C-alpha cells in the first residue's frame, strides 16, 4: 500500500516581529493515508485553540492540511510543531526558525 | 455545483 | 485568465475506530468556498468563503442533497472495492474523487476532469474527450464496464460543459474583487553562513495570490535548476501564499548569484541581488 | 468520547459470537461497560476489561443498550466520557415471521418497494435488517388475526439492494428478537441498458440474451416465477445460453440491468 510521510513546514503568517500578534502555521502535506496527528507546541507544551483546515489533496492524491493558531512571538518563547503519522514511529518535531 | 456520482 | 473549479472528496473507513468519514471540499482556483463533513452536526453543505454566502436556500438544499448522495454512494463504493480486490473487512481504506472544469479568459470550456482513486492509487479517470474511461487495474475495468453500460460519460459530459462551467462563471462573477484580483509577492532575501567557505542565500516571496509563482536562481546568467532547493508553496492562512528558494554559494561569490521572481500580479518580473 | 462497536454485528443469534470494542485515546484501552437501566453504574460489578469483551456464547442476558468509558488517568474523573450507544439484539427466540415484497423483489431504480413483514403471532415490534448497520423498526398493527408492518424502501439505489430479513420482538423483551425470517433478496434493475432476448429454436428451449455490454451473467424470468454465464461472439457481442432477461455484473449480484423487451 502507498504510505507517504508528511512533509512539515512550521512558519509564521506575516513576517515575524517580536511582540506583535501573529499566526503560527504548521503546513503538513504529501502524506497518505489521511489519518495524521498535528499539534503546535510552545516550549514543548501543547497549544489549545489550534484550528485546522478541511481535508483536501493534490493531483497526486496525497493529502494536505494546515494547522494554525494565534500567538505573540517572544524571544524566550520558542514554538514548534509535532506531527505523528502511520509512517512515523516517532512524532516529528519541527522547530519554528524565525531567522530562516 | 456538485457533480452527479455513480456506484462502482 | 484561465480559471478553474474543483471538488475533492475523501471517504475513509476506520473499522473499530469510528464510522466511515466523508469530507468534501470545493475550490475555485486556489480559494476554497464549500465543505461538507459527514461527522459535523449540520449535515449540510457549508459555506467557507464570503462570496458564496450570498446564494439562496435553493442552492444550499440542492448542493447538500447532491453531496449527501455522494457521501452514501462512496461509502458503499468502499464496500464494493472490498470485494473487487478481495480485501479483508477489518482494514482501513481510502477512496478519493476529483471532479471539475477549466475555463479561459473567453469564459468558454477548456478541460474537464472526473477521476477516482483507491488507497492513493489511480482508479478510473475520465479522458479529455469526455467520452471514454481510463481504468488503471482490473477492479477499475469492472467499474468502467458498468459505467459504459449506464451511459454515465454522456451525463458527465453534459454536466461538465453545462452546470459546471456556468456555475464557475457565476462564481468568478460573484467574487470578481476576490478571485480575479491578483496580489504581488513581497520579496526579500536572507543570508546565513553555511560554513567558512560557503553560505546559503534564501529569496522569499510572501503574500501572493494566486499560488502560482516562479523563483529561479541564476549565477552569472545561467540557471541553477539543480543547485537550488525549493519548498512547496505554503499558505499564509489568509488567502495569500508564501514560497522561498535557497541556493548555496561560495564565500565571496554572493554577487554572482541573483534571484528572479515571476508572478501574475507583478507587472514586470523582479530581479533581486543580495548586498551586505 | 470513545467509540463503541460490535463485531461482527449487533444483531447476533443466541449461542453465536459478538464482541464489543471500545476505542479511546487511540487504543482499545481498558474500559468499563454500562447499560441504559443503570446509566451511572458499571456492569459486572465494575469490571475493568483489559482486552475487548467477547460475549460468546451469546445468551439472553447479553442483550441490551450499552455504552463504554475508557481509562483517562490524567483527568478530573479517572475515566473518559460516555461513548456512542450500541444495542445488542439477540436472535432466535420466538418463531420466524414472514417477509413479502409488494409489488415484487425486482425494483426499478429510483422507484419504491414495500417490504411487508407479518406473522400470526402478534409481535409488537417488527425490525427490518439488511445483511449491515442499525436496523429499522416499526410497530406491529393487528388486523384479521395477524400483526403486520409496511417497511418502505426507496428511492431504489444500489446501496439499498441486498438480502433483507425481518424479526419480531415481544412487548417486554425488545432486545430478544425472533428467529430470522426467510431471507428475501431485493435486486435493482437499471440504470444499465436493457439487453435483447432470443430463444432458439423459436416460440413453439434454450435461453439466449445478447447485448454489446459485457454483462458477466444473464438472468432469465417469465411472468410466473419458476443465472447463466455469458461469452462473447465473433461480433464481440456477449450472448447467453412472456419472458424477460436482465444483465448482471460479477461481485454485484443484486444490481441488474433494465428489463429486456417481453417476448412471446
Ligand atoms: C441507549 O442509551 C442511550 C443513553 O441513555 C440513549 O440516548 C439511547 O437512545 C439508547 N438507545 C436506544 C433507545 O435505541
Ligand atoms: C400495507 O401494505 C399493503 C400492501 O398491499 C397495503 O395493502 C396496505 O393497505 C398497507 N397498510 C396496512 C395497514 O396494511
Amino acid at each position: 500500500m502507498i504510505q507517504r510521510t508528511p512533509k512539515i513546514q512550521v512558519y509564521s503568517r506575516h513576517p515575524a516581529e517580536n511582540g506583535k500578534s501573529n499566526f503560527l502555521n504548521c503546513y503538513v502535506s504529501g502524506f497518505h493515508p489521511s489519518d495524521i496527528e498535528v499539534d503546535l507546541l510552545k516550549n514543548g507544551e501543547r497549544i489549545e485553540k489550534v484550528e485546522h483546515s478541511d481535508l483536501s489533496f493534490s493531483k497526486d492524491w496525497s493529502f494536505y492540511l494546515l494547522y494554525y493558531t494565534e500567538f505573540t512571538p517572544t524571544e524566550k518563547d520558542e514554538y514548534a510543531c509535532r506531527v505523528n503519522h502511520v509512517t512515523l514511529s516517532q512524532p516529528k518535531i519541527v522547530k519554528w526558525d524565525r531567522d530562516m | 455545483r456538485y457533480p452527479l456520482t455513480f456506484g462502482w | 485568465g484561465s480559471h478553474s473549479m474543483r471538488y475533492f472528496s475523501t471517504s475513509v473507513s476506520r473499522p473499530g475506530r469510528g464510522e466511515p468519514r466523508f469530507i468534501a471540499v470545493g475550490y475555485v482556483d486556489d480559494t476554497q468556498f464549500v465543505r461538507f463533513d459527514s461527522d459535523a452536526a449540520s449535515q449540510r453543505m457549508e459555506p467557507r468563503a464570503p462570496w458564496i454566502e450570498q446564494e439562496g436556500p435553493e442552492y444550499w438544499d440542492e448542493e447538500t442533497g447532491k453531496v449527501k448522495a455522494h457521501s452514501q454512494t462512496d461509502r458503499e463504493n468502499l464496500r464494493i472495492a472490498l470485494r473487487y480486490y478481495n480485501q479483508s473487512e477489518a482494514g482501513s481504506h481510502t477512496l478519493q474523487m476529483m471532479f471539475g472544469c477549466d475555463v479561459g479568459s473567453d469564459g468558454r470550456f477548456l478541460r474537464g476532469y472526473h477521476q477516482y482513486a483507491y488507497d492513493g492509487k489511480d482508479y478510473i479517470a475520465l479522458k479529455e474527450d469526455l467520452r471514454s474511461w481510463t481504468a488503471a487495474d482490473m477492479a477499475a475495468q469492472i467499474t468502467k464496464r458498468k459505467w459504459e453500460a449506464a451511459h454515465v460519460a454522456e451525463q458527465q459530459r453534459a454536466y461538465l460543459e453545462g452546470t459546471c462551467v456556468d456555475g464557475l462563471r457565476r462564481y468568478l462573477e460573484n467574487g470578481k474583487e476576490t478571485l480575479q484580483r491578483t496580489d504581488p509577492p513581497k520579496t526579500h532575501m536572507t543570508h546565513h553562513p553555511i560554513s567558512d567557505h560557503e553560505a546559503t542565500l534564501r529569496c522569499w516571496a510572501l503574500g501572493f495570490y494566486p499560488a502560482e509563482i516562479t523563483l529561479t536562481w541564476q549565477r552569472d546568467g545561467e540557471d541553477q535548476t539543480q543547485d537550488t532547493e525549493l519548498v512547496e508553496t505554503r499558505p499564509a492562512g489568509d488567502g495569500t501564499f508564501q514560497k522561498w528558494a535557497a541556493v548555496v554559494v561560495p564565500s565571496g561569490e554572493e554577487q554572482r548569484y541573483t534571484c528572479h521572481v515571476q508572478h501574475e500580479g507583478l507587472p514586470k518580473p523582479l530581479t533581486l541581488r543580495w548586498e551586505p | 468520547k470513545p467509540f463503541l462497536s460490535a463485531w461482527p454485528s449487533a444483531v447476533v443469534p443466541q449461542g453465536g459470537h459478538v464482541t464489543l470494542r471500545c476505542h479511546y485515546r487511540h487504543r482499545f484501552n481498558n474500559f468499563m461497560l454500562y447499560k441504559e437501566d443503570r446509566i451511572h453504574i458499571p456492569i459486572f460489578h465494575g469490571r475493568i476489561f483489559q482486552e475487548s469483551f467477547n460475549m460468546s456464547p451469546v445468551t439472553t442476558a447479553h442483550a441490551g443498550n450499552y455504552t463504554c468509558r475508557g481509562s483517562h488517568p490524567h483527568s478530573p474523573t479517572g475515566w473518559s466520557a460516555a461513548s456512542n450507544p450500541v444495542v445488542i439484539m439477540v436472535t432466535g427466540n420466538h418463531r420466524k415471521p414472514s417477509l413479502l415484497a409488494h409489488p415484487g423483489p425486482l425494483v426499478k431504480s429510483g422507484e419504491r418497494v414495500i417490504l411487508q413483514c407479518w406473522s400470526d403471532i402478534m409481535f409488537e415490534h417488527f425490525f427490518l435488517h439488511k445483511e449491515s448497520k442499525d436496523p429499522s423498526r416499526l410497530v406491529g398493527q393487528i388486523h384479521d388475526g395477524v400483526s403486520k408492518a409496511n417497511f418502505s424502501i426507496g428511492p431504489m439505489m444500489f446501496a439499498l439492494a441486498g438480502t433483507y430479513r425481518c424479526y419480531g420482538s415481544v412487548t417486554h423483551t425488545p432486545y430478544q428478537l425472533s428467529a430470522p425470517s426467510d431471507p428475501l433478496d431485493i435486486v435493482v434493475t437499471g440504470p444499465y441498458e436493457k439487453p435483447s432476448l432470443s430463444a432458439q429454436p423459436g416460440p413453439k428451449v434454450t435461453l439466449s440474451c445478447s447485448s454489446r455490454s459485457s454483462y458477466d451473467m444473464y438472468h432469465l424470468s417469465r411472468e410466473g416465477g419458476a443465472r447463466l454465464p455469458a461469452v462473447r461472439k465473433v461480433n464481440r457481442t456477449f450472448q447467453a445460453d412472456t419472458y424477460r432477461c436482465f444483465g448482471s455484473f460479477r461481485h454485484s449480484p443484486y444490481e441488474w440491468s433494465d428489463p429486456s423487451d417481453p417476448l412471446l
